């Protein structure tokens, strides 16, 4: 039954005018059934016949032919929906399954007529026409436009959202130890009373709903052994998600991928590594959602890597008020790290991986740091406080990285835990200038027009080199001009530059880089025993800086 | 129960629509604390629950004011306020008093609860839209738009003008040598009386204030004669190497773009040749007078520099260690109006993000009292850090704009 409730007011993107797409024909096989499963939404009140005063249409489609799931119709909004104002999506992210307390007694209840149930703003209806195609032309087809919120329509989901509030609000205030969380068409309602009273809180609510237009079978069916909430298991002491299977097959149309993508989505949250960009990809672009998109090969891969993942099943325990929140941090190989959060031992409430890189340059104790930093936050999202984590970092790396950095930078209370490879600095620049080493003058040079450079040195030693280069940059000669310095020297070495863009990447001790260059350096420089870099303004006397400036500026 | 006096129509700049700001994630004392805090609000009226059919938000948290009290609410209007219409002679307010910096004593009334008395023009409400969050997503946000003059707007201050003016004769007609000025949510007050004399005038002027339903929160001293700028100095070492000789061009070369009149040549002088860094050496003479020279140029503060009105202030602050900071304001690159230094830890705070925050209202605080702006602030600190931290140090009721920088060796040049 439509919802008593008061619709929520709708309009247009401003300076925009309503759908006007026209219907596709066909098979009078699923005109048959279309007109069926119409009459039948309006013998309910979701859809009325109209009046082909009505200007705006909207296409209309036939899908799943038999295959055990009789017909169902399809309609494409993404017109309307391009059209139709934004809203706010309240929500800052969906819940996590270990974000849920213990609780003697739940429930989950179904909203069936979910959105089939709640009126669209009267104002608002004449932009959802659509047309059932007419068979032969002496007259055109059966006209009709929703009364409730469409399927596929932009709004649906925040004005559900926003209705289902307003409704439960009388129940809850008469009920406060009662919790009710809302999803889609999943209700969870968990309690600590007593399986007798608590299922009779039930009856209540389903009447209260029942009052408010939403029905709500009696549960039973066939469906009640394992107890589930949007996808989660949901057991007395623990909560799992079963693996889940994506379809298998080769054509593939807009719709089988939209589909695709929203369960990717829904997944994400509990997988790490899912990926969607591929997929994403497939689809702007085109139109009819029947249409059949053939994978491409990334595509076709990021489903294989998807599968991999999804294959196993998921655990966890529920969230306990009166404990400590822990995070532990593994170091996984090359800028992937692993987390685990728990409360007792072994008992993990979640776990996850990330993987990534700060920009072009860094090091795992930047990248320690910005894991530490997403976990905080999932933290506070999922229970609203911060982990005490546990790091595979000594106090003392810590303590003289944080020291000596030139930006500010924290970590919340925590402690070493002696574990995988330890999180370390690879190398150190000196603070002073090295006794009897060696003095390489660096300087480098690159003619913005004809790309050729020079890269060299000159040494107190009399030493010398001069290194001609095709195809580079001012930037990268004086990074190479530092490279040779490092490479024909010995264990120490003073280098000195006036290269404010080099000598900014080496101060920050990257141990990591997207630049080959960058990565022989760091090579070279953790061989090295004693390394002491040094800044000069170029183009002054400076009796060292002159003389490399002149050798490696013959390209003038 | 508000007031059926007429609204001010407000208007956004031409061009520019409703902020869509998303909401951060809170902890759970701030969202039980605001919950509570607007919850009572919308009972008196000062705000309305609305739905998801009004696009726009702003994100809402909140914080402990003087000494640690009990949970106060702040809109992070910055959004706002920057689509939002100026009001010309009531530009941001009112004038700026040049003879509030020169007091002894300086303390900040919190008068916020005033503009929740005057209706907020009808048309308008929408864009004071906000989200209260929930605790891993179980309820969905609880939103709300605004019916009064809300707390952070500039707008708000502004439009209470003509009352506040009003409400304050009396207290400036029994003392003609205080000094006070309005900036937002706030009252700056400043006499050059006495410590016990003035603030008993304080606690008189929140009596005052009091009996006008203006209740204010249960000040904060600053002292605008402490304030001094860092001089840039030289080392006058024993024995100079080639580095330290080195080091030294350096900086005096940076520092030739504030004062043209240094000269570094007779130094350069000394380094002729491919030396070791190592080497000693000796300094000429025409060479280690330059040096003297420059030290005294460089000991005379900077010359014709101007604030222009009409021009943003922008804040650098450098991390120099020992929890120890260094900040310039300046609105042309080189041109600076101030420069200071703001020194901390042997107390409480081996943290690093807490000391830049406090840093940050240190100098928005200086920067309200001398011209009654805030500066645009280069932070030298991760936009995820700071984004997941600042607020858990934060005790201002406004909040500069800011961005984050990636510094360079200009750090060890202003100490
Ligand atoms: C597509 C989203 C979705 C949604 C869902 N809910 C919300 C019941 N369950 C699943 S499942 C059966 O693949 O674990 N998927």
């Amino acid at each position: 039954p439509i919802s008593p409730i008061e619709t929520v007011p709708v309009k247009l993107k401003p300076g925009m005018d309503g759908p006007k797409v026209k219907q596709w024909p066909l098979t009078e096989e699923k005109i048959k059934a279309l007109v069926e499963i119409c009459t039948e939404m309006e013998k309910e009140g979701k859809i009325s016949k109209i009046g082909p005063e009505n200007p705006y249409n909207t296409p209309v489609f036939a899908i799943k032919k038999k295959d055990s799931t009789k017909w169902r119709k399809l309609v494409d909004f993404r017109e309307l929906n391009k059209r139709t104002q934004d809203f706010w999506e309240v929500q800052l992210g969906i819940p996590h399954p270990a974000g849920l307390k213990k609780k003697k007694s739940v429930t989950v209840l179904d909203v069936g007529d979910a959105y089939f149930s709640v009126p669209l703003d009267e104002d608002f209806r004449k932009y959802t026409a659509f047309t059932i195609p007419s068979i032969n032309n002496e007259t055109p087809g059966i006209r009709y436009q929703y009364n409730v919120l469409p399927q596929g329509w932009k709004g649906s989901p925040a004005i559900f959202q926003s209705s289902m509030t307003k409704i439960l609000e009388p129940f809850k205030k008469q009920n406060p130890d009662i919790v009710i969380y809302q999803y889609m068409d999943d209700l969870y309602v968990g309690s600590d009373l007593e399986i007798g009273q608590h299922r009779t809180k039930i009856e209540e609510l389903r009447q209260h709903l029942l009052r408010w237009g939403l029905t709500t079978p009696d549960k039973k069916h066939q469906k009640e052994p394992p107890f589930l909430w949007m996808g989660y298991e949901l057991h007395p002491d623990k909560w799992t998600v079963q693996p889940i299977v994506l379809p298998e097959k080769d054509s593939w149309t807009v719709n089988d991928i939209q589909k695709l993508v929203g369960k990717l989505n829904w997944a994400s949250q509990i997988y790490p590594g899912i990926k969607v960009r591929q997929l994403c990809k497939l689809l702007r672009g085109t139109k009819a959602l029947t249409e059949v998109i053939p994978l491409t090969e990334e595509a076709e891969l990021e489903l294989a890597e998807n599968r991999e993942i999804l294959k196993e099943p998921v655990h966890g325990v529920y969230y306990d008020p009166s404990k400590d929140l822990i995070a532990e941090i593994q170091k996984q190989g090359q800028g992937q790290w692993t987390y685990q959060i728990y409360q007792e031992p072994f008992k993990n409430l979640k776990t996850g991986k990330y993987a990534r890189m700060r920009g072009a340059h860094t090091n795992d104790v930047k990248q320690l740091t910005e894991a530490v930093q997403k976990i905080t936050t999932e933290s506070i999202v999922i229970w609203g406080k911060t982990p005490k984590f546990k790091l595979p970092i000594q106090k003392e790396t810590w303590e003289t990285w944080w020291t000596e950095y030139w930006q500010a930078t924290w970590i919340p209370e925590w402690e070493f835990v002696n574990t995988p490879p330890l999180v370390k600095l690879w190398y150190q620049l000196e603070k002073e200038p090295i006794v009897g080493a060696e003095t390489f003058y660096v300087d480098g040079a690159a003619n913005r027009e004809t790309k050729l450079g020079k890269a060299g040195y000159v040494t107190n030693k009399g030493r010398q080199k001069v290194v001609p280069l095709t195809n580079t940059t001012n930037q990268k000669t004086q990074l190479q001009a530092i490279y040779l310095a490092l490479q024909d020297s010995g264990l120490e070495v003073n280098i000195v530059t006036d290269s404010q863009y080099a000598l900014g990447i080496i101060q920050a001790q990257p141990d990591k880089s997207e630049s080959e260059l960058v990565n022989q350096i760091i090579e070279q420089l953790i061989k090295k025993e004693k390394v002491y870099l040094a800044w000069v303004p170029a183009h002054k006397g400076i009796g060292g800086n002159e003389q490399v400036d002149k050798l490696v500026s013959a390209g003038i | 129960p508000i007031s059926p006096i007429e609204t001010v129509p407000v208007k956004l700049k031409p061009g520019m629509d409703g902020p869509k700001v998303k909401q951060w994630p809170l902890t759970e004392e701030k969202i039980k604390a605001l919950v509570e805090i607007c919850t009572e609000m919308e009972k008196e009226g000062k705000i309305s629950k609305i739905g998801p059919e009004n696009p726009y938000n702003t994100p809402v948290f909140a914080i402990k004011k003087k000494d640690s009290t009990k949970w106060r609410k702040l809109v992070d209007f910055r959004e706002l306020n920057k689509r939002t219409q100026d009001f010309w002679e009531v530009q941001l307010g009112i004038p700026h008093p040049a003879g509030l910096k020169k007091k002894k004593s300086v303390t900040v009334l919190d008068v916020g609860d005033a503009y929740f008395s005057v209706p907020l023009d009808e048309d308008f409400r929408k864009y004071t839209a906000f989200t209260i969050p929930s605790i891993n997503n179980e309820t969905p946000g609880i939103r709300y738009q605004y019916n009064v003059l809300p707390q952070g707007w500039k707008g708000s201050p502004a439009i209470f003008q003509s009352s506040m003016t009003k409400i304050l004769e009396p207290f400036k007609k029994q003392n003609p040598d205080i000094v006070i000025y309005q900036y937002m949510d706030d009252l700056y007050v400043g006499s050059d009386l006495e410590i016990g004399q003035h603030r008993t005038k304080i606690e008189e002027l929140r009596q005052h204030l009091l009996r006008w339903g203006l209740t204010t929160p249960d000040g904060y001293e600053l002292h605008p004669d402490k304030w001094t700028v860092q001089p840039i100095v030289l080392p006058e070492k024993d024995s100079w190497t080639v580095n330290d000789i080195q080091k030294l061009v350096g900086k005096l070369n940076w520092a030739s773009q504030i004062y043209p009149g240094i000269k570094v040549r007779q130094l350069c002088k000394l380094l002729r040749g491919t030396k070791a860094l190592t080497e000693v050496i000796p300094l000429t003479e025409e060479a280690e007078l330059e040096l003297a020279e420059n030290r005294e140029i460089l000991k005379e503060p900077v010359h014709g520099v101007y604030y222009d009105p009409s021009k943003d202030l922008i804040a650098e602050i450098q991390k120099q260690g020992q929890g120890q900071w260094t900040y310039q304001i300046y609105q042309e690159p080189f041109k600076n109006l101030k420069t200071g230094k703001y020194a901390r830890m042997r107390g409480a705070h081996t943290n690093d993000v807490k000391q830049l925050t406090e840093a940050v209202q240190k100098i928005t605080t200086e920067s309200i009292v001398i011209w009654g702006k805030t500066p645009k602030f280069k932070l030298p600190i991760q936009k995820e850090t700071w984004e997941t931290w600042w607020t858990e140090y934060w005790q201002a009721t406004w909040i500069p704009e800011w961005e984050f920088v990636n510094t360079p060796p200009l750090v060890k040049l202003w100490y």
